[PDB]
């Protein structure tokens, strides 16, 4: 088991074996969840091509990096950010500590890089529960594949 | 079926020989066949409609322009393009938006994106090379590639954009009218395939309207804000380049630190002891100067010029007529500009006009319009009613005001004034004036009286100063 | 009804989050408009009473009505309060000081109540918030929060230890709703 797995088929797949399969447990309406998608609203918003999205200053600087600031300060709610590197992470929030003077995010956000520490996670996780928009799992950002993936 | 259908040409004819029968013609004119003009081959639709179709038998198959860039247009501009690759040429045919928001933009990705063998035409040299900078990102080997195609010369694949020609018919080395028959068409004289026009309103005028008619022409695109004048040619224009596709980008939606809110006035102005004696007795074109002239006219026209000064807002003053715009201008004491000005006191009187805060009004004639950088200004004044065009006025308008700072998010920010006398021919241009400029969404109204101008110094305080004047006028 | 005597210390958010229009005209307007109608009506229902008018605003707590038993001054504060409107960021620690300064004094049957009316998401004090908490419950000041669109978690803690009310409004009818669910008297 996994949670979700409905669609079935990998199982069996890297398995070589075809389980008993079943669906054991009652769920709840579709309403209490909403899992959009981001990609721009008019004809001129072409960066995004994404043929090197790891070089692609213009790309990361528009609505990867504006979206992000956007959303952030119109929904004035404790989100997590994930990026799928470290190196993404740094070039689209410039921070407290700026990978360049050229980066495009301005705003209070909380990192989560390297050398966690046991005790230094839940500093950041104190500090998201308790206010403000940054804290762990607030308006901070990490890396999908990092310690953030455990939770609280 | 189609298949084996010929299709010729017959000096400017195209007769269909063992024919299909189509749609929306006569039959047996005068033989057993259909035979329509060039010109008609763009009424795509009528077959289309029909569910018929046809083939390009006479093509030649060598190579095209790429263009694969791109660039950002603005936010209608974008939705145009957007309509352009729905509609397609059955139901397409002209773009209509001012000269100073874009249109060189629009003419490149026009061609980059119909991506066809193209042939440009244009007004002016200066626009060329307005074309050529916009053009650059699309530039094949950005300045090896790029020639210019006109009286002097011709070379290479490309230029501004494709390459660009004049619409002009002085002799053999013209460039689009001497040459109509050698290239274009990909259907029959085969070379090329695609046309686009800048300032299309310039081809429909009874000579040049001949090498737009002299052709099938398959693609077909135009561009424009004049886009007529005073005589409305445009139902010409439907069967000549194609229908329209757009029309508006109206300033109500582009208002909060984007371009200009303008309250557009007309002003009548009452008419003085001796003027109208003479308007009524002259009907030659010299009475034109008695109605611009009218010194009740030229108070409101100071008084205007002095509260906008007092405020310290900028102020481009049209005069239509050289002796109109000096007599005016040299008693205001303001710089004028026109076609006698040379370039190096023009630079230095439009430096002035945009930087220095002491020269904040000047004059300025018919040269503006057509392949000019008029500058900015949040005020314009037009001494006459004219006879260039109610749409031109718009363009000139559109293409000269902006909003002053801090209120660039107001109802108006800017202003235009038209200045008529009452009991005149002048009059005749208002009730046009007033519904085309409300249909292009501007909010306009009528000044009828000024009861100030009784509390301030202004010329023309006696009888004796304006017989001055009427006798110089008479002349 | 009579029965027993209330103190309340009414408490407004007037950072810069109450000028937004997601709230009619805006919230500061929509806010002090139906707290005006909520005064006249807990006055209405609770005769013998008393209540008191804070903000907090430009990281700074002020007082806008004094603590006393004539609608009038808070109908009258409400109304001026409206022209100089909001800007900046809470302080919720000296507001809570200065109202428990006030509530501590009032005696024994009396309530000791606080309401307040929050856009923010946390608050500039420097001071631990988590002591002034404990001493709220040692000393039976009640203290209630009505949030616009926001749970964070320090508030709704800071509403439950004190007594059990942290509320959430997403419309004008939702919160004339709330604010006269606080027109409600308590047993005695």
């Amino acid at each position: 088991t996994s949670g979700t797995l409905s669609p079935l088929d990998i199982y069996p797949k890297i398995l070589d074996f075809h389980p008993v399969t079943m669906a054991t447990f009652t769920m709840t309406l579709a309403r209490v969840c909403l899992c959009p998608m981001i990609i721009g609203r008019g004809n001129d918003q072409v960066a995004i091509s994404s043929k090197f999205e790891t070089r692609e200053d213009i790309a990361v600087i528009r609505n990867y990096g504006n979206l992000l600031l956007e959303m952030s300060a119109v929904v004035p709610d404790g989100i997590v950010a994930f990026f799928t590197s470290y190196q993404y992470m740094e070039s689209t929030v410039a921070s407290w500590y700026e990978q360049g003077i050229l980066e495009n995010i301005q705003r209070n956000k909380l990192l989560f890089i390297e050398t966690q520490d046991g005790a230094e996670t839940s500093v950041a996780l104190e500090k998201y529960q308790e206010a403000c928009e940054n804290g762990r799992g607030a308006i901070l950002l990490s890396v999908a594949r990092g310690k953030v993936s455990e939770g609280i | 079926i189609p298949m084996d259908l010929f299709d010729f040409y017959e000096q400017m004819d195209k007769d269909e020989e063992e024919e299909e029968e189509t749609q929306t013609v006569s039959f047996e004119v005068k033989q057993e066949m259909i035979e329509e003009l060039q010109k008609r081959c763009i009424h795509l639709e009528y077959p289309l409609l029909a569910e018929y179709d046809f083939r390009n038998d006479s093509v030649n198959p060598d190579i095209n322009i790429d263009l694969k860039p791109t660039a950002v247009l603005r936010p209608y501009q974008e939705k145009s393009l957007r309509k352009m690759f729905g509609n397609g040429r059955a139901r397409s045919g002209v773009i209509v938006l001012p000269c100073g928001a874009g249109k060189s933009l629009v003419g490149v990705t026009a061609a980059c994106t119909v991506r066809k063998r193209c042939l440009v035409l244009g007004n002016s040299a200066v626009s060329v090379e307005q074309w050529k900078a916009q053009f650059k990102m699309w530039s094949t080997i950005d300045d090896s590639q790029i020639c210019r195609f006109t009286s002097d010369a011709k070379d290479k694949p490309i230029g501004c954009s494709v390459a660009i020609s004049t619409y002009s018919m002085l002799g053999h080395t013209t460039k689009r009218s001497w040459e109509a028959e050698r290239v274009m068409e990909w259907l029959k004289t085969q070379e090329w395939g695609l046309m686009i026009l800048d300032e299309v309103h310039t081809i429909p005028a009874k000579m040049f309207r001949r090498v737009l008619t002299i052709v099938q022409a398959h693609c077909k695109l135009g561009l424009t804000a004049t886009l007529v004048r005073e005589d409305d040619k445009i139902v010409d224009l439907n069967f000549l380049i194609g229908p329209k596709l757009y029309e508006a980008n109206w300033m109500e939606l582009q208002n909060n630190g984007y371009i200009a809110k303008v309250q557009c006035a007309e002003v009548w102005c009452p008419m003085s002891p001796e003027f109208y004696r003479e308007y009524v007795a002259i009907k030659t074109k010299k009475r034109i100067l008695l109605y611009t002239m009218n010194p009740n006219k030229f108070r409101a026209c100071q008084f205007l010029i002095k509260f906008h000064e007092r405020r310290n807002d900028k102020i481009i003053v049209f005069a239509d007529n050289v002796f109109a715009l000096k007599e005016y201008a040299i008693r205001l004491n303001k710089p004028y500009i026109y076609g006698p000005t040379s370039q190096g006191e023009r630079m230095q009187i439009l430096q002035n006009f945009k930087h220095n805060p002491k020269i904040n009004t000047i004059f300025i004639s018919k040269v503006g319009d057509t392949s000019f950088d008029l500058p900015e200004a949040n005020v314009l004044i037009q001494i006459s009613s004219h006879g260039g065009s109610r749409r031109q006025e718009a363009q000139r308008l559109g293409r000269v005001l902006r909003a002053k700072k801090g209120m660039v998010a107001e109802e108006y920010n800017a202003f235009f004034y038209s200045l008529v006398s009452q009991d005149t021919q002048e009059m005749a241009y208002s009730t046009k004036r007033q519904r085309f400029l409300v249909d292009q969404g501007y909010s306009f109204k009528v000044i009828t009286k000024l009861a100030g101008m009784e509390e301030e110094d202004l010329a023309f305080s006696t009888k004796e100063e304006q017989q001055q004047l009427l006798q110089k006028v008479l002349a | 009804r009579l029965g027993m005597m209330r103190h309340l210390y009414v408490v407004v958010d007037g950072s810069r989050t109450m000028e937004d229009q997601d709230l009619k005209p805006n919230r500061l307007t929509c806010t002090l408009k139906l707290l005006e109608y909520f005064v006249e009506e807990y006055f209405d229902q609770n005769p013998i009473s008393q209540i008191g008018i804070i903000v907090t605003k430009s990281k700074r707590a002020e007082k806008l009505t004094e603590l006393s038993g004539n609608p009038r001054k808070h109908i009258t504060s409400l109304k001026k309060a409206v022209d100089m409107t909001c800007h900046g960021e809470p302080s919720l620690y000296n507001s809570l000081s200065i109202a428990m300064q006030t509530l501590k004094h009032m005696p024994g049957h009396t309530s000791r109540e606080v309401l307040i009316i929050f856009s923010s998401l946390t608050t500039c004090d420097p001071s631990n918030i988590y002591d002034l908490i404990k001493t709220l419950k040692a000393a039976k000041i009640r203290v209630s929060v009505i949030g616009l669109s926001a749970e964070v978690r320090v508030c709704t803690v800071l509403a439950r230890e004190t007594g059990g009310t942290y509320h959430v409004i997403l419309d004008e009818s939702h919160y004339k709703e709330l604010l006269t669910h606080h027109v409600s008297p308590p047993p005695a």
